[PDB]
């Protein structure tokens, strides 16, 4: 049996309705059950059963999660997003054996635009004292995901030795934030005096310019 | 009260083979069928098979019929998985799962990431990011930990032995030139509490048994 969920990805307003939906390749439903069961992923945690043969909520699971349908087509509605809610979310039939599941849909939370508030460390001494210095750059509880940050020593615009990571939304306040690393040698580091980094992003009118001096 | 305690991330050579554990407790091990899930890094979940504890029978998605073994120890509540001639598409984290009257999957492991590689475990140094006149916004400071030149994945970070979530960003991993992996933890507190809280990230690398834990002080 094969599970299509649908959509892929499903972005919805802090506090809106959300609704996904499972198709099964045949029906899974007997007179007084149905076979069908659905998963919650956070991030970085193993999945969390939400939902038991289509409509039943697994114990502690909030209200505002739902689950109905029978034969084929089935749907996971939650009444109101909370932030809490961002995941990915997973069907899974028990019909028979094998049990498959479906391939997920990601659910996204457009809450409000927010500006970046902008943190620069300069290398640790015991770090120094290994021969490289990394400059950390943190653009923190920004909203949406697109952000710009260019490094800047002593004025020269640098390319080529930095590194982005970005989080997952924020299960709090549905915000990413994002660190930036220059790595250079000690030697080169000792060299230069101004490092500041750059940060552009849709929140603010002009880019913000985060910096120190070594020594 | 229902626990699945599984092995820790390992790097496995290609070729070689790799036995899991998933230790369950708070239930009666032969009461429940478990379940084994696999699920390769930004991908969806697969079901790999069952073991039925109490009469070791077993049944499988084709897929993994000829990869995975399972097998029980009954007096010691383990399941366990021993997967075969492993190759890159291996790599995943591997989840034992319980299942309730063999239909629903309903208490899960913390998963295990098996990493196929040819290279070799290394565990990360770990450098304090200070709080300092430079890393303030509103009132507010941030600090954290840079833990850098590990490998495989994962590294996990905790702050405070795990009393300290708020406001903590432990970014993904990005991968290095040299094929080394490096993550940073943040964490936004205070400026007022600078001088009176202590902050201590907790960084544990169990491919290499490392635990470091950094107490990161205003520079």
């Amino acid at each position: 049996i094969v599970l299509t969920q649908s959509p892929a990805t499903l972005s919805v307003s802090p506090g809106e309705r959300a609704t996904i939906s499972c198709r099964a390749s045949q029906r899974v439903s007997s007179s007084t059950y149905s076979y069908m069961h659905w998963y919650q992923q956070k991030p970085g945690q193993p999945p969390k059963l939400l939902i038991k043969y289509a409509s039943n909520l697994e114990s502690g699971v909030p209200a505002r999660f739902s689950g109905s349908g029978s034969g084929t087509d089935f749907t996971l509605t939650i009444s109101s997003v909370e932030p809490e809610d961002f995941a990915t979310y997973y069907c899974q039939h028990s019909w028979e054996i094998p049990p498959t599941f479906g391939g997920g849909t990601k659910l996204e939370i457009k809450r409000t635009v927010a500006a970046p508030s902008v943190f620069i460390f300069p290398p640790s001494d015991e770090q120094l004292k290994s021969g490289t210095a990394s400059v950390v750059c943190l653009l923190n509880n920004f909203y949406p995901r697109e952000a710009k940050v260019q490094w800047k020593v002593d004025n020269a615009l640098q390319s080529g030795n930095s590194q982005e990571s970005v989080t997952e939304q924020d299960s709090k306040d549905s915000t990413y934030s994002l660190s930036s690393t220059l790595t250079l040698s000690k030697a080169d580091y000792e060299k230069h005096k101004v490092y500041a980094c750059e940060v552009t992003h849709q929140g603010l009118s002009s880019p913000v310019t985060k910096s120190f001096n070594r020594g | 009260q229902v626990q699945l305690v599984q092995s820790g991330a390992e790097v496995v050579k290609p070729g070689a083979s790799v036995k899991l554990s998933c230790k369950a407790s708070g239930y009666i091990f032969t009461s429940y069928y478990m379940y084994w899930v696999k699920q390769a890094p930004g991908q969806g979940l697969e079901w790999i098979g069952e073991i039925n504890p109490s009469n070791g029978d077993t049944n499988f998605n084709e897929k993994f019929k000829s990869k995975a073994t399972l097998t029980v120890d009954k007096s010691a509540s383990t399941a366990y998985m021993e997967l075969s001639s492993l190759r890159s598409e291996d790599t995943a984290v591997y989840y034992c799962t319980r299942s309730d009257g063999r239909n629903d999957m309903d208490s899960w492991g913390q998963g295990t990431l098996v990493t196929v590689s040819s290279a070799s475990t290394k565990g990360p140094s770990v450098f304090p990011l200070a709080p300092s006149s430079k890393s303030t916004s509103g009132g507010t400071a941030a600090l954290g930990c840079l833990v850098k030149d590990y490998f495989p994945e994962p590294v996990t970070v905790s702050w405070n032995s795990g009393a300290l979530t708020s406001g903590v960003h432990t970014f993904p991993a990005v991968l290095q030139s040299s094929g080394l992996y490096s993550l940073s933890s943040v964490v936004t507190v205070p400026s007022s509490s600078l001088g009176t809280q202590t902050y201590i990230c907790n960084v544990n690398h169990k491919p290499s048994n490392t635990k470091v834990d950094k107490k990161v002080e205003p520079k």
